[PDB]
């Protein structure tokens, strides 16, 4: 894996 | 970009801290290999004396010049996606109000009521609140006045750097990888969805695979629209960016800025204006002052959807540096931010798009590593979309959002302190989808301790969400 990371950000946050 | 200037003037802005996130129950059960970010030079779970300061900044691999026929096709590329995006959006792009600018238009969120305000904000000790009405809709002394200076083109700023306190992989971690933010001050933020506000209130409204955006959309029931969408295509592809915000070159960010946000299509002439400041940026970081020539800032308002909209022209720019009378429609795709799904009928050599993005500054690598090589054939249930696996959902036939269980693992064993519970139920709006199994293991930690959603009572609520039809018809 590059800088590309598995667990961070999903969106922003809700609609 | 290119760092300019390397300077140590004045004012020490303190971003060292220590992380506010605990490690909970399900930590000593799952051990991930994941752990929360290094928010201080002196942490002892770095890798042998590596300063912190170092590898943040590192990313600045310098800013690439484009050559005027690179710059020309750029453009060309710019023009013809600006004049899909419009022409679906329309031209309804006017200056949002002072008001509409705080609460937020259908589409837009309100602007948040006390975040981090930039600078010189932070230098005086004051918060968003104690600058502008966020419970009315208007501001306050300086920033009625900053508004004016930014409207007279004189305004100039400086970008607070933050430290981003959040789980990443250990290896990240060792290496002192932990992502940055750039606070800009808070008047930049107001006026930049001033400008752009009912552009990316328009944006959200209409996310999907035709203006090529996926900012603004409900993983949760979107999923189904687009899995159907990507599975009609021969071969889909799973595109990866290396450090996609600081690799924008100055001359494709002021010439997208100049072809998307044109006064043409009803935007105010300091739209582009407005956008173009985010080119040469100023950055504190404690005792220092580093100017940065190209380049995003990772903070900024619409910071998702510009690079969405960068994203999308560099596919078309890299194509048409490539092959022959290539058009919008020879390809397909859906992109948030640096998150890419692209699809073709077309049998399109990735592998060889490699020096055509790097005349952009950018490295395209495979998302799947196995031996770095863009290889053909690739389905929908093969790509990685925010974070997010596409699965046909065996019970009622939709696509369902799995994340990794090991991902998973790595949420729900690292929360803030008395956060537990209400992050319990949100994770569990994720997790649902892992299968009524792999909740159980999960959530196994939890139980007798917290509240823990039954699976059925978040399966039917899904079903409901998907499609209103789909759980009155069963
Ligand atoms: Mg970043
Ligand atoms: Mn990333």
């Amino acid at each position: 894996g590059p800088y590309a990371g598995p667990l961070e950000r999903q969106r922003p946050l809700k609609v | 970009g290119l760092i300019v200037d390397t300077r140590d003037v004045e004012e020490r802005v303190h971003v060292m801290r220590k992380t506010k996130l605990a490690p909970t129950v399900a930590h000593g059960v799952f051990n991930p290999e994941f752990g929360p970010a290094a928010l201080s030079n002196k942490d002892p779970r770095l890798n042998e004396g590596v300063v912190l300061d170092e590898v943040i900044f590192s990313k600045h691999k310098g800013d690439t010049k484009m050559s005027a026929e690179d710059k020309a096709l750029f453009r060309r590329c710019a023009a013809d996606y600006a004049s899909r995006l419009h022409s679906v959006l329309g031209t309804a792009n006017a200056p949002l109000s002072i008001y509409e600018a705080i609460k937020g238009v259908d589409g837009l969120d309100a602007m948040e009521p006390d975040t981090a305000p930039g600078l010189p904000w932070a230098l005086q000790g004051k918060r968003r609140g104690a600058l502008i009405d966020f419970e009315n809709g208007t501001v306050g002394p300086e920033v009625e006045a900053a508004l004016k200076l930014m409207e007279k083109r004189e305004y100039k700023f400086a970008c607070q750097t933050f430290l981003k306190d959040e789980i990443r992989p250990m290896e990240k971690v060792r290496a002192g990888k932990t992502r940055i933010v750039d606070v800009l001050p808070v008047e930049h933020i107001l006026y930049t969805r001033m400008m752009i506000g009912r552009f990316c209130a328009q944006m959200h409204s209409n996310n999907g695979p035709q203006i090529g955006s996926a900012v603004g959309c409900n993983p949760d029931v979107d999923w189904q629209r687009f899995g159907t969408h990507f599975a009609q295509y021969r071969n889909v592809w799973d595109v990866d960016y290396s450090a996609f915000d600081a690799n924008h070159c100055s001359d494709a960010m002021n010439i997208m800025f100049e072809e998307v946000f044109r006064t043409e299509f009803g935007f105010h002439p300091n739209a582009e204006w407005i956008l173009k400041t985010l080119v040469n940026t100023e950055h504190a970081y404690e005792n220092k002052r580093i100017t940065v020539e190209g380049g995003m800032p990772s903070g900024c308002s619409a910071t998702s959807i510009i690079n969405t909209i960068l994203n999308n022209i560099y596919v078309l720019y890299a194509l048409r540096r490539h092959y022959e009378g290539v058009e919008l429609d020879t390809y397909t795709m859906i992109s948030y931010g640096d998150d890419i799904v692209v699809a073709s009928d077309y049998d399109l050599d990735f592998e060889a798009l490699k020096p055509h993005f790097k005349s952009l500054g950018q490295t395209i690598t495979p998302a799947d590593k196995s031996d770095k090589g863009f290889v053909l054939g690739h389905s929908i249930t093969d790509v990685t979309f925010l974070k997010r696996h596409f699965h046909m959902d065996y019970g009622t036939g939709f696509y369902k959002p799995v994340m990794a269980s090991k991902t998973l693992e790595a949420i729900l064993s690292f929360a803030r302190r008395g956060t537990i519970q209400e992050k319990l139920i949100s994770v569990a709006g994720l997790a649902v989808h892992s299968g009524p199994d792999e909740y159980r293991r999960l959530f196994e930690p939890f139980q007798g301790l917290f509240e823990i959603p039954s699976y059925r009572s978040l399966y039917l609520r899904w079903v409901n969400a998907v499609c209103g039809d789909a759980a009155a018809l069963e």
